[PDB]
């Protein structure tokens, strides 16, 4: 993408945010036992590397 | 006393004791439940999904 911009003086940033689904799944099978599943859609958190 | 439970040996005090003569201590076998899946835990993970807990 090639936003375009006025030219201010000071340095600013851009803060451009995708908007995704991110959930997660809390399953607590056993008394003092909790594991979450966490997801992210488009930008996953992780991967086979990781 | 001694007939009842002595074991019977052609010498006293023995410098050493066969294996068969001796006390051992056998215990059950010991089970394990493994907590994980394997496979699925592989899955998941290249998938995207980031397990904890």
């Amino acid at each position: 993408m090639t936003f375009e911009v006025d030219p201010m003086d000071e340095p600013t940033l851009l803060y451009l945010l995708f908007e995704v689904f991110d959930v997660v799944r809390v399953h607590q099978p056993h008394r003092g036992v909790i594991e979450a599943v966490y997801l992210r859609t488009p930008f996953s958190a992780g991967n086979a590397t990781t | 006393q001694a007939a009842v439970t002595s074991t019977p040996r052609a010498k006293l005090n023995p410098r050493n004791w066969p294996s068969t003569l001796v006390y051992q201590e056998i215990p059950g076998p010991t089970t394990v439940l493994l907590p994980r899946d394997a496979l699925a835990e592989v899955r998941m993970t290249n998938s995207g999904v980031q397990l904890a807990g």
